[PDB]
C-alpha cells in the first residue's frame, strides 16, 4: 500500500487539576512530534509545512490519544503524566461540560466499538494531514496523503471486521464530534493562559522549539 | 453494493422535499427588501439595505430548512426540544451546503432564490467580513470539485441534522439510530453512481468536519456584528444566541415554526 497500516500501527506503539492537564499536554507535545515522524511521508513534506500541520492539529491529536487511553477508566481520563482526572474534579474546576462530552462522544464510543490501535492511528493520521490548514505550500500534496489514509483504513476495516459493514463510516463520524470538542478545549486552554503554564504548550498557543525538534 | 427499494424511495423523498421547499422560497422573493440600485446616498442607507436584504434571505433560509426537516422521515418522531436543538446547531452548516450548491465557478458568484446573484464584494458590501466570506467561497470551490448531485446533497443534509453530539440533545441514542440509515443509503448511492471512485464517500463525510470549523468561523462573524452594532432579527438572534431577550430563546420562534 501507499500508506501502510502497519507503519501507522508502529507509530502508536512506538509511543508506549487544570494545571495537571497542562503539565500532561506539554510533555505529550514532545512525544507527538516523534509520532508524526513515524507516519509515512510526513517527514518527506517541506519543513515549514510539517510545522503548520502540527500547529493546526496538535489539539485534536492529543485529545484522541488520551481518549483511547482512558477506555478502561470509569468516569475519568488517564493522562500521560500517569495522573487520573475524575468527573467530580472537572465540575469543581468549571470544566465539567466539556469533560462529559469527551466521555460520551469519544471514550464511550471508542470502548463500545472496541476501537483498536490501528484504527486510532489512522484517524490520527487523517487529522494530521489537514489540507485546510492555512499557509501550506502545497495543500494538494497533503490532501492526497489524507486520501491514502482513507483507502488504507477502509481496506483494513473490511479485512479485519468483514461482518461490520458500517465500521469505516462509524470511525470517520467521530471526527466532526472531535473537531467541535477540540474547539471548546482550545477555548479553555486560552483561559488558563489568561489566568502557571509550561514552555512548549505556550509556543503552541502563541500566534522555535518545534523547528529544532524535527530536524 | 446495491440500492434497496426502501432506500431509493427515501432518497427520492428527500430530493422531492427540497424542490418543494425551494418553490416556497421563490414565492417569498417579493417579500425581500430590494437590493439598492444606483450610487449610494450619504445617508448611509444603502449599507443598511444591503444588510437587511441578506438578513431577510437568511430568514427565508431558516424557514426553508425547517420545512425540509419536517419532511425528513424520522425527524418528527423526536421530542420537540431535540428538534430545536438539532436545527439550532445545523442551520448554519446546512446554509453553507445550500450556499455551495448555488455557487458558479465561472462567475465566482452565488445565486440566491431565483436570480439574486452576488460576488465576494457584494457579500462585503452587505456587511459580512472577509474572514467569513473567504472560507465560504473556499468551501464552495471545494464542494464543486466533488461534483455532487441533488440526491447526494439532500442525503448529506439529512445526516448533518442527525448529529447526536449537538448541545442539549436529550435523546442522543435515538439521533444516531436515525442518522445510520441515511449514512448507509449514501454509501450505497455513491458506490452505485461512481463504482470506479471509492474515495467519494469518505470525501463527503469529511465535509461534516469542515462544517464544524465553518460553524465556528461564523461565530467569529456574529461577534463582529455585535461589535458593529448591527442588530439581527429575532429568529436569527434566537437560533444563534446573539442579543439579550431573543438570544436566550424566550420568544420560541423556532418552536412556533415547528408547531405549524
Ligand atoms: C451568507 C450565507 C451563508 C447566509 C445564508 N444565505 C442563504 C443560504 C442558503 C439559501 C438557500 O436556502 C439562501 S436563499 C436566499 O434562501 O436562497 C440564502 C443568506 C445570507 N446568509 C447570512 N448568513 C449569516 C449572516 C450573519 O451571521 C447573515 C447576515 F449577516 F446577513 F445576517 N447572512
Amino acid at each position: 500500500e501507499e500508506m501502510p497500516v502497519d507503519r501507522i500501527l508502529e507509530a502508536e506503539l512506538a509511543v508506549e487539576p487544570v494545571t495537571n492537564i497542562c503539565q500532561a499536554a506539554d510533555k505529550q507535545l514532545f512525544t507527538l512530534v516523534e509520532w508524526a515522524k513515524r507516519i509515512p511521508h510526513f517527514s518527506s513534506l517541506p519543513l515549514d509545512d510539517q510545522v503548520i500541520l502540527l500547529r493546526a492539529g496538535w489539539n485534536e491529536l492529543l485529545i484522541a490519544s488520551f481518549s483511547h487511553r482512558s477506555i478502561d477508566v470509569r468516569d475519568g481520563i488517564l493522562l500521560a503524566t500517569g495522573l487520573h482526572v475524575h468527573r467530580n474534579s472537572a465540575h469543581s474546576a468549571g470544566v465539567g461540560a466539556i469533560f462529559d462530552r469527551v466521555l460520551t462522544e469519544l471514550v464511550s464510543k471508542m470502548r463500545d466499538m472496541r476501537m483498536d490501535k490501528t484504527e486510532l492511528g489512522c484517524l490520527r493520521a487523517i487529522i494530521l494531514f489537514n489540507p485546510d490548514a492555512k499557509g501550506l505550500s502545497n495543500p494538494s500534496e497533503v490532501e492526497v496523503l489524507r486520501e491514502k489514509v482513507y483507502a488504507s483504513l477502509e481496506t483494513y476495516c473490511k479485512q479485519k471486521y468483514p461482518e461490520q459493514q458500517g465500521r469505516f463510516a462509524k470511525l470517520l463520524l467521530r471526527l466532526p464530534a472531535l473537531r467541535s470538542i477540540g474547539l471548546k478545549c482550545l477555548e479553555h486552554l486560552f483561559f488558563f493562559k489568561l489566568i502557571p503554564i509550561d514552555t512548549f504548550l505556550m509556543e503552541m498557543l502563541e500566534a522555535k522549539i518545534l523547528h529544532r525538534l524535527l530536524q | 453494493v446495491q440500492l434497496t427499494a426502501a432506500q431509493e424511495l427515501m432518497i427520492q423523498q428527500l430530493v422531492a422535499a427540497q424542490l418543494q421547499c425551494n418553490k416556497r422560497s421563490f414565492s417569498d422573493q417579493p417579500k425581500v427588501t430590494p437590493w439598492p440600485l444606483g450610487a449610494d446616498p450619504a445617508s448611509g442607507s444603502a449599507s443598511q439595505q444591503r444588510f437587511a436584504h441578506f438578513t431577510e434571505l437568511a430568514i427565508i433560509s431558516v424557514q426553508e430548512i425547517v420545512d425540509f426537516a419536517k419532511q425528513v422521515p424520522g425527524f418528527l418522531q423526536l421530542g420537540r426540544e431535540d428538534q430545536i436543538a438539532l436545527l439550532k446547531a445545523s442551520t448554519i452548516e446546512i446554509m453553507l451546503l445550500e450556499t455551495a450548491r448555488r455557487y458558479n465557478h465561472e462567475t465566482e458568484c452565488i445565486t440566491f432564490l431565483k436570480d439574486f446573484t452576488y460576488s465576494k464584494d457584494d457579500f462585503h458590501r452587505a456587511g459580512l467580513q472577509v474572514e467569513f466570506i473567504n472560507p465560504i467561497f473556499e468551501f464552495s470551490r471545494a464542494m464543486r470539485r466533488l461534483g455532487l448531485d441533488d440526491a447526494e446533497y439532500a442525503l448529506l443534509i439529512a445526516i448533518n441534522i442527525f448529529s447526536a453530539d449537538r448541545p442539549n440533545v436529550q435523546e442522543p441514542g435515538r439521533v444516531e439510530a436515525l442518522q445510520q440509515p441515511y449514512v448507509e443509503a449514501l454509501l450505497s448511492y455513491t458506490r452505485i453512481k461512481r463504482p470506479q471512485d471509492q474515495l467519494r464517500f469518505p470525501r463527503m463525510l469529511m465535509k461534516l468536519v469542515s462544517l464544524r470549523t465553518l460553524s465556528s468561523v461564523h461565530s467569529e462573524q456574529v461577534f463582529a456584528l455585535r461589535l458593529q452594532d448591527k442588530k439581527l432579527p429575532p429568529l436569527l438572534s434566537e437560533i444563534w444566541d446573539v442579543h439579550e431577550g431573543s438570544g436566550s430563546g424566550s420568544h420560541k420562534i423556532l418552536h412556533r415554526l415547528l408547531q405549524d
